[PDB]
């Protein structure tokens, strides 16, 4: 089966700059037939694949100019010569030469923009909640950027694995952040014997790490 | 006790049934032939003859009902012969890839043609299509071998002309017939593969124990051969 | 307009079965082979069959072989997958596609999400995220929703009844080792407004026809 090998996995861009996304393929795309049969998707969050690029370097009809692709044999580029808000997704290549028909595993295009240090928030279980026998305690990191961040849990200064779980949202289209919740799930009984719940947020935004925390019956 | 002259005499109406039904050309051969089994001396030379005419009229009968045309032996395409004229922008590759099997270039298939002197058809995969629907449907055993570069899709922008290439045959050994013919074509086939060429290969064969509904000759057909070819080699033993 | 509309989808058990179903419009369907693509959750995408417009060329992906049969029905403009012996592994967004003239996927469908589980559909407990000092920064303040233990995906969220969309983050979904989802919903909101706006976060659960209306509201 013919891999198709995407560099680089991801690419920060600002607003009118241009971008180039490599695609390698493990044989030649040549087909015998003459033609080669590489294409370039843009897949937006929440939607459908559509075709950019379609047998190397036609424009599908309609897609914008600033789209375009090039190359031979096992080597293609995709370039964005002026890169707009909208451009935000995921980039795919295929191929149609060989059965099976492959995909690349996709580049993310992120909009460059100044960093910015998260807001952190930390949510207490809800009474509601409590009552059914389970605690989940919610820490928000809210509107920023660039992705990277760290979020560890502390009971009591203990630290916290194995019951929290994380999810990020896509880039935001308007002002190009990304929001974070961690969800500290404990037992209502082990939450009711200890005293301090604490979210600690590393970011390059930040002068030093974050530790935002409560006491319980506070 | 009979003669064999007096043996093509009592098929005489039999055997006319059958020339005037075959092509011309077709029917001209096998008129020879049958004078030669009329005028054999020897029971050796007449069962020769009798073979012989068994296969033309066959294919004489199987080109009528797939109206492809009936090419006598001696004009029918070689394999290099179709590359050449067909594929010639690869024919010089063609030679160096049959540099240790250069009798490749010399198989004479039954049936070759092209997709619209190699014959044109208008689709080759409706072709295979009603091959491969009666081996199915019958359980006529045939085989079938398609050239492909790598692990290639086919495409739908472009229209790349092909080759298909058929073996017919009226003996009793009729899986060995497929058999041997399939594994023939086979180094073919994978040559073309790697010069990016597109064959299908078919073979197919018939016996006199097919039920006369069932062969891939139309059972009209079936009835004339029975009646002259078949008889005449019952006739041949028993005397 | 070119249009590629799938149904079919849904929840099934392992080992269950399921027919997708796309209507092409806007095109003569019978002169085109047809494809179908899928989307795992969070992945990327995948390619799971190919039929030539008369039927005789069918391809099919490898890790689809032998359970999927792919077909179509040419005056009534309709592409076909057979889906047996599911399993978890083809939990996935299933798109049908066509290049109008080539192999490559020039037009698709929205799709529709098969689910491949032994999970019971189950309607979520909604919890509020409460809006406290521990949430407040600068005139701003956080509050949110907390959307536990549903089954299968497709849960939408909105904040009074879709009046309140500034500052609203719904994060994807967790799927839990319990074989339930889970996400939570937040909504930044200037802190003058809390005690004189009421916020009540919508939840909507089409595949249990459960509909929850939570009010948040600072505690004491
Ligand atoms: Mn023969």
């Amino acid at each position: 089966q013919i891999v198709l090998s995407q560099s680089p996995l991801s690419l920060p861009v600002s607003l009118g700059d241009q971008a180039s996304i490599s695609c390698r393929s493990s044989q030649s795309l040549l087909h015998s037939n003459g033609n080669t049969y590489l294409h370039w998707y843009l897949q937006k969050p929440g939607q459908s694949p559509k075709l950019l690029i379609y047998k190397v370097s036609n424009r599908f009809s309609g897609v914008p100019d600033r789209f375009s692709g090039s190359g031979s044999g096992t080597d293609f580029t995709l370039k964005i010569s002026r890169v707009e808000a909208e451009d935000l997704g995921v980039y795919f290549c295929s191929q149609s030469t060989h059965v099976p028909y492959t995909f690349g595993g996709g580049t993310k295009l992120e909009i460059k923009r100044t960093v910015a240090a998260p807001s952190v928030f930390i949510f207490p279980p809800s009474d509601e909640q409590l009552k059914s026998g389970t605690a989940s305690v919610v820490c928000l990191l809210n509107n920023f950027y660039p992705r990277e961040a760290k979020v560890q849990w502390k009971v009591d200064n203990a630290l916290q694995s194995g019951n929290s779980q994380e999810s990020v949202t896509e880039q935001d289209s308007k002002d190009s952040t990304y929001s974070l919740s961690s969800t500290l799930t404990l037992s209502k009984a082990d939450y009711e014997k200890h005293k301090v719940y604490a979210c600690e947020v590393t970011h390059q935004g930040l002068s030093s790490p974050v530790t935002k925390s409560f006491n319980r019956g506070e | 006790k009979k003669p064999i002259a007096l043996i093509c005499a009592e098929l005489y109406k039999p055997f006319q049934d059958l020339f005037a039904a075959l092509p011309k050309d077709c029917s001209e051969e096998c008129q020879t032939l049958f004078e030669d089994i009329r005028n054999s001396e020897s029971h050796a030379s007449a069962w020769s003859s009798a073979l012989r005419i068994k296969g033309v009229a066959y294919e004489g009968f199987f080109s009528l009902t797939n109206s492809w045309r009936y090419i006598p032996a001696d004009l029918k395409p070689t394999l290099g012969m179709a590359i050449q004229t067909v594929f010639p922008d690869k024919f010089e590759k063609f030679l160096e890839r049959t540099h240790l099997h250069p009798e490749y270039r010399d198989f004479t298939p039954d049936y070759l043609m092209c997709r619209s002197a190699v014959q044109e058809v208008s689709s080759v995969s409706a072709v295979v299509d009603r091959f491969k629907s009666k081996s199915s449907e019958k359980g006529r055993p045939i085989r079938q071998e398609e050239s492909r570069p790598k692990t290639e899709s086919m495409q739908e922008d472009i229209e790349v002309d092909e080759l298909l290439i058929v073996e017919v045959g009226y003996q009793t050994d009729i899986e060995g017939k497929v058999i041997s013919d399939i594994e023939k074509w086979k180094g073919v086939v994978n040559l073309m593969s790697h010069l990016g060429i597109k064959v299908n290969v078919l073979t197919c064969a018939d016996n006199s124990q097919t039920p006369r509904t069932d062969w891939w000759i139309d059972e009209k057909y079936v009835r004339l051969l029975l009646n002259s070819i078949s008889y005449l080699f019952k006739e041949l033993l028993e005397n | 307009e070119v249009k590629l509309e799938e149904s079919g989808g849904g929840l099934v058990r392992p080992g269950g079965s399921r027919k997708l179903s796309c209507a092409a419009s806007g095109f003569t369907f019978s002169s085109y082979g047809m494809q179908w693509v899928r989307q795992a959750p969070e992945k990327g995408l995948e390619w799971v069959a190919y039929i030539s417009s008369g039927s005789r060329t069918i391809y099919y992906a490898d890790t689809v072989k032998g359970r999927f049969t792919i077909s179509r029905d040419n005056p009534k403009n309709t592409l076909f997958l057979q889906m047996t012996s599911l399993r978890s592994e083809d939990t996935a967004m299933y798109y049908c596609a066509t290049g109008y003239g080539g192999t490559w996927f020039a037009y698709w469908g929205q799709g529709t999400l098969v689910t491949v589980s032994a999970a019971s559909t189950k309607g979520p407990s909604v919890f509020p995220l409460a809006p406290s000092s521990k949430s407040t920064s600068g005139g701003t303040a956080a509050l949110g929703c907390l959307v536990k233990d549903y089954f299968p995906e497709p849960v939408t969220v909105s904040w009074n009844s879709g009046a309140l969309t500034s500052g609203v983050h719904t994060f994807p979904a967790v799927l839990q080792s319990s074989g339930l989802y889970s996400l939570s919903s937040v909504v930044t909101v200037p802190s003058s407004s809390l005690g004189t706006q009421t916020y009540i976060c919508n939840v909507n659960h089409k595949p249990s026809n459960t509909k929850v209306d939570k009010k948040v509201e600072p505690k004491s």
